[PDB]
């Protein structure tokens, strides 16, 4: 679950890349950048309640 | 030196072109310098500086100026290259002279050929001398001193 302000999103990780940029002289990293992609999850009992499907 | 020399007394000589005294006299000479191209590299963990490496030695063109001379041998040589693509490189010597008119120091210019020739604009309202300019490409130079 991902929350920030107005945002609220549920799902799964699909992809990630991490790149290491700066280092201390003994090889300890102090800066890195990450790119992320998230998919969306709906449980099947909640899908039929949101699609309130109504001659029947 | 203790008293360094001045720069207004010098001689330009050509090898491979018939000599005439009027082709050894010039108003100005420029381009006797050199530089080294480099590349940079950042090594992870080293934050005090980047590394620099040499790649190539580089030389600028040699530029000569003088008042216009109509029967020059150097210009005939320039024209063969300019008009017909006939190229025949020459060697050249630049001499910086002392008070006995002997060399203090010389420059040996190797395998030169013409890339440019021009004459400055005419102006009916100004009192001026017609000035000619010649530029040469070469491979490298050495010094003797």
């Amino acid at each position: 679950m991902i929350t920030w302000g107005s945002l609220l999103f549920k799902g799964y990780l699909k992809e990630m890349d991490i790149e290491y940029k700066l280092f201390r002289p003994d090889g300890t990293p102090i800066r890195a950048m990450a790119t992320t992609k998230i998919g969306e999850f709906v449980e099947e009992e909640l899908r039929t309640a949101q699609e309130n499907n109504q001659p029947d | 030196t203790y008293y360094p020399p001045s720069s207004f007394h010098f001689l330009v000589e050509f090898t491979g072109i018939d000599a005439k005294n009027n082709d050894h006299e010039f108003q100005s000479v420029s381009g006797l310098s050199v530089d080294i191209d480099t590349e940079e590299f950042a090594e992870g963990g080293e934050n005090r500086f980047k590394h620099k490496f040499p790649v190539k030695t580089k030389y600028p063109n040699l530029v000569l100026k003088r008042g216009v001379l109509v029967d020059s041998k150097v210009i005939s040589w320039c024209r063969d290259a300019i008009e017909d693509f006939e190229f025949k490189p020459i060697d050249l010597t630049v001499k910086l002279l002392n008070e006995e008119h002997q060399p203090l120091m010389t420059w040996n210019v190797v395998h030169a050929y013409p890339v440019k020739w021009s004459v400055e604009d005419f102006n009916a309202q100004e009192s001026k001398m017609a000035i000619e300019s010649v530029e040469l490409s070469y491979n490298y130079f050495k010094t003797i001193v």
